[PDB]
């Protein structure tokens, strides 16, 4: 699964429901610790809508349990997200990636 | 042809232009989306942002080049210049 | 002398052979560029014909049927022992001459390179030997440079080999440059061998040298110096305070840095030891330091997360109580009165230990240090000065 | 005090003295002593607040130097401090300042700022070092913290020896000190490493056999100390790449250390970790029984579990009761720590013992099934020194502090965001500022070559690639850049 841990609280009851889309600032990271994405980098957020396959299940299970205004840590097991191919030429093949996510608005 | 009365050339490039040009597209590098629809097209960039810094750039250049200082950036007049004006000519030739 | 007549009894010519293979390096070096154009091109055409020359003629084979041979024994001291020492001395210069003359050979002529296509896989096949790496990646490149077909006959198998070169070698910019030539050949971009490229070498960030900006990050600290040693007139116990008054997460695309605890000098000496004077390094990044974030304890560079009440980043309106105990080596934390739930123990007590307190831009903190210089928010444990 | 300035090579040695060699050209008024390949007699001796003006004419090869505007002479009536030298590869400023000795160099930058210049200096028609300069001069200063380094090959000291394994004998490193026995011959504990590390699981678990040598994470290396050399001064074991700890006297008991207890809501210690970065052995102490060496060298192998962390050393055949437990993810850095006492000191050795994976398989990615020993180029001695310069960062974060009262303490603030890009070597676990390629030249080269590649790899619209590449290369650090 996907464990998460609270870096910043929430308000703790808006989480998101179904078919809302999520504003969300990511950070990606390798378990080694090398950074491969980053939202903050683009100066863009990241808006992606629960329950219809746009991410890695990894975020999109990560994100419901996350609530509105919450930074959390989130990390992802290889058969949670890029089983065993990978992502070519950015993710290694059996890889662990830790997510740094604020939900900065549900819309 | 002219702008006005008189014939006098305006600037070259500033006008209003309706001949067919190709659309200009771009995509977001995500690398959390599983979706293989961005692999086409190129990556986005702050083009605004580019274009200003680019424009102070050759600006501060004409300056340090004229007085002809020992240190230019890079070490060699070459290196200050020929990449900040491939740049520009890349830009001018987008048509931002 | 493979198939074992005893030495004296087979002439092997070697110093003819190896003065032969200079005189022919010689006359097929290319043209000075210091030269004049009009002579520059009179020595081109000449070098075109006689390679053209040789290649028809076959003088090619040969050549690889001369490196096949030698590369049979594995060292210098394995042909040595097999033939003799004058031949186990030459064995290294007649191999690198051997294929300087067939790059040589090979150089600028499109009709050799495309020829050559055919003894590619062969030659790719010795790559990872020693003595003669060089010369196969210069022969790689003079091929690959000017022969299309060597691109289309290149395969994922030779791509790895010429990747793992760099693993195994080390870092060589002649290698990237061979690796370069495949991507794109007179104008034409070879799409399948950049995604091989791509797929077998970016992915591990282990060979090439990586990049990342990296906020700036500064220390700051009292005048105190703080020290344990027998028979000395020191209190082995002390607190004190760090209150946040302000603090921006995310001043920059990077995280903002904010950690406090205790640093100790290498020695007797005032220098903070065992750290980058500067950089990105804090507190908790050496061995020399002990640092806490709000989340996690940082020591030796390396965190680990510690459970507090409420556990949080450092924010705003945060009252940070350190507490060094030098009867027992025990660094303790306690946030806004909260006990935190990790301490160091049993560190090095040789030196002398100060408050230190390191941050990146974005934000405002205060030392509370006791006395007229800031009455603590929190009374000190007992015992702690 | 000990302090001296004047015009130095671009080969000059930071650890090295001014003057001492032909590198540099200085000046030292404690002593009223000149130092070019030694010391002759030359000047007065200058006060606090005195001022030196270095004076550099390349056109004909003269240097002279001026004291409060005064020019300073020999013992004869010569101005000129050198009297004659060659080009070579030019000459730029330097300073040398001793125990508790503060200077300032004014490269005159501000004509305004040159307080002798108008004196002395301008009327001669001598230039200002930075006048015709639109940015700050880049100072480089002697590295205190020292590094680890390839050995050179014209070292005066140390003298490595590359030995191919045989069929029957494995690969192996021999450390040898040409100069011992010799006079001037200095003795001193050296610090020797292997270039690449070993790295542990990211998470831990909760005839030999083909199976086992395939599913196993163990690795071995064994150091084979030549006899005639002291075994209580070599030192055997494994060093992170934290450790820059140059002392003369080095003991096991003074190593860094630190034990985080982390602990559960009530007290309880449910865990305890102890973290160093050095976990070596001594030679002399592993050596029991006695006399076992001198028949044959001492032989301490050393095996390390990456999926367990567990260390262990096995010596002469019995295991050693020292054992250290490591954390997930360390790379450890195979070294050796010894005082050469004989011409030959020890010699790394890349065997393996029965059921266990040689060095090579864990160090490298393509010779993981591997069980033949192998020692590639890349794998190559590297020893702990201090002839390494440093670069100061031409601006530093902007922090004031002030005492606000009694009551609120001392106030320390920042508000100016400063950023650098990071060049970190992997093998290594390094990280250096990428403004120091302007010295170091093969990484330069190699970088400029990978940026190529990266160039190649996506042009002619390889778009996939692109996105690819916009993860190892970002907007802000092209936008930096």
């Amino acid at each position: 699964g996907v464990e998460i841990e609270t870096i910043s609280p929430g308000d703790g009851r808006t989480f998101p429901k179904k078919g809302q889309t999520c504003v969300v600032h990511y950070t990606g990271m390798l378990q080694n610790g090398k950074k491969f994405d980053s939202s903050r980098d683009r100066n863009k957020p990241f808006k992606f809508r629960i329950g219809k396959q746009e991410v890695i299940k990894g975020f999109e299970e990560g994100a419901a349990q996350m609530s509105l205004g919450q930074r959390a840590k989130l990390t992802c097991t290889p058969d949670v997200a890029y089983g065993a191919t990978g992502h070519p030429g950015v993710i290694p093949p059996n890889a662990t990636l830790i997510f740094d996510v604020e939900l900065l608005n549900l819309e | 042809l002219f702008p006005d009365e008189n014939k006098k050339h305006g600037l070259p490039g500033i006008g209003l232009s309706t001949s067919l040009r190709p659309r200009m597209q771009f995509s977001s590098p995500s690398f959390v989306s599983i979706s293989n629809e961005c692999y086409q097209y190129s990556p986005e960039f702050p083009l605004d942002i580019l274009k200003s810094k680019t424009i102070q750039m050759l600006t501060e250049a004409v300056k340090e080049g004229s007085l002809h200082a020992r240190d230019p950036v890079g070490g060699t007049t070459e290196f200050l210049f020929v990449p900040l004006i491939k740049l520009f000519y890349t830009l001018l030739i987008m048509g931002i | 002398l493979s198939k074992k007549a005893k030495a004296s009894t087979v002439d092997l010519p070697i110093e003819s052979v190896s003065l032969s293979l200079q005189d022919l390096i010689g006359y097929f070096h290319p043209p000075d560029e210091h030269l004049e154009h009009e002579d520059k091109q009179n020595r081109l055409r000449a070098l075109k014909n006689r390679q053209n020359l040789f290649q028809e003629e076959g003088m090619i084979n040969l050549v690889l049927e001369c490196i096949d041979r030698l590369h049979v024994y594995s060292s210098a001291a394995h042909f040595a022992d097999v033939a003799g020492r004058e031949a186990g001395e030459s064995w290294k210069s007649i191999l690198n001459s051997l294929y300087e003359l067939l790059a040589a050979l090979i150089r600028g002529n499109r009709k050799n390179c495309a020829q050559f296509s055919g003894s590619l896989d062969w030659l790719i096949s010795r790559l990872e030997r020693l003595e003669a790496s060089s010369g196969i990646l210069e022969v790689l490149h003079c091929v690959l440079v000017e022969s299309p077909e060597a691109l289309n006959i290149i395969k994922e198998g030779h791509i790895k080999s010429i990747i793992s070169l760099l693993d195994k070698h080390g870092r060589n910019h002649k290698v990237l440059d061979v690796l370069c030539s495949l991507c794109v050949c007179h104008g034409v971009a070879v799409r399948s061998n950049q995604h091989l490229i791509c797929d077998n070498l970016l992915p591990g960030r282990d060979l090439l040298l990586q990049t990342r900006l990296v906020n700036h990050v500064s220390s700051m600290r009292p005048n105190i110096f703080l020290g344990v040693s027998e028979g000395s007139a020191q209190y082995k116990k002390w607190y004190y305070e760090l209150m946040v008054d302000h603090t921006e997460p995310f001043v920059t695309a990077e995280a903002t840095h904010l950690r406090v605890g205790w640093a100790s000098t290498e020695g007797y000496s005032p220098y903070p030891g065992g750290g980058e004077e500067w950089g990105g390094n804090g507190v908790g990044d050496d061995l020399f330091s002990y640092g806490f974030d709000g989340l996690h304890l940082w020591s030796g560079c390396i965190a680990r997360t510690v459970s507090s009440p409420n556990q949080h980043l450092l924010r705003t309106d945060d009252v940070i109580s350190c507490c060094l105990d030098l009867s027992a080596p025990s660094i303790s934390f306690r946030i806004n009165g909260q006990p935190v739930q990790g301490m160091f123990e049993n560190f090095n007590i040789d030196g002398l230990f100060f408050p230190v307190v390191s941050f990146s831009a974005g934000i405002k903190v205060r030392f509370l240090l006791g006395g007229r210089h800031g009455e603590f928010k929190f009374l000190p444990p007992p015992g702690y000065a | 005090g000990d302090m001296r300035v004047g015009w130095s090579r671009p080969g000059c040695q930071p650890d090295q003295e001014l003057g001492s060699d032909e590198r540099a050209f200085a000046f030292d008024g404690f002593k009223a002593q000149r130092w070019h390949q030694g010391n002759e007699h030359y000047g007065r001796s200058w006060q606090a607040g005195d001022v030196v003006g270095c004076m550099v004419d390349m056109n004909e090869h003269t240097m002279m130097f001026t004291l409060n505007g005064e020019i300073l002479l020999d013992d004869s009536g010569s101005e000129l401090a050198f009297k004659d030298f060659d080009v070579g590869d030019g000459f730029i400023p330097v300073c040398s300042l001793g125990v508790a000795q503060v200077g300032r160099m004014n490269f005159g930058k501000d004509v305004s700022t040159l307080k002798y210049f108008t004196i002395c200096g301008l009327q001669e028609g001598y230039e200002p070092f930075a006048v015709n300069t639109n940015r700050d001069i880049t100072m480089w200063l002697s590295k205190r913290l020292p590094q680890f380094l390839q050995v050179p090959s014209n070292h005066e000291h140390i003298e490595v020896t590359r030995i191919d394994g045989t069929i029957d004998s494995s690969p192996c490193l021999k450390v040898t000190q040409k100069s011992f026995g010799s006079q001037n011959s200095n003795t001193d504990i050296m610090f020797y490493r292997l270039s690449m590390p070993i790295e542990c699981a990211e998470v831990f678990s909760k005839r030999d056999d083909y199976d086992f040598l395939m599913q196993t994470s163990t690795y071995y290396y064994s150091v084979r100390i030549f006899p005639g050399q002291e075994p209580a001064n070599v030192w055997v074991g494994w060093i992170t790449s934290d450790f820059h700890q140059y002392d003369t006297g080095f003991d096991l008991d003074r190593v860094r250390t630190v034990t985080v207890t982390l602990g559960d809501e009530k007290g309880k210690v449910h865990e305890s970790i102890k973290r160093s970065n050095c976990y070596m052995v001594c030679a002399g102490e592993s050596m029991s029984p006695g006399q076992g060496r001198n028949n044959n060298g001492l032989e301490i192998g050393c095996v390390v579990d990456a999926a367990s962390g567990l260390l262990t050393f096995i010596a002469n055949g019995k295991e050693l009761s020292t054992y250290y437990q490591v954390e997930p993810s360390t790379k450890l850095f195979p070294a050796v720590f010894a005082q050469a006492t004989s011409p030959n000191v020890f010699q790394f050795e890349l065997g393996r013992i029965k059921n266990v994976m040689p060095l090579s398989a864990g160090l490298f990615k393509s010779e993981h099934k591997n069980p033949v020993p192998q020692c590639p180029p890349r794998l190559h001695v590297q020893f702990l020194s201090h002839v390494l310069w440093s670069r100061m960062p031409n601006q530093f974060l902007k922090v004031d502090v002030s005492r606000i009262s009694e009551r609120q303490g001392w106030l320390v603030q920042c508000l100016d965001p400063l950023q650098f890009m990071s060049l970190h070597i992997p093998e290594e676990n390094r990280s250096v500022d990428i403004l120091e390629l302007t010295e170091q030249e093969e990484l330069l080269k190699f970088h400029y070559h990978t940026l190529r590649l990266y160039s190649a790899v996506c042009a002619l619209g390889n778009h996939r690639v692109a996105h690819a590449l916009c993860s190892h290369v970002d907007e802000p650090q092209l936008l930096y850049a």
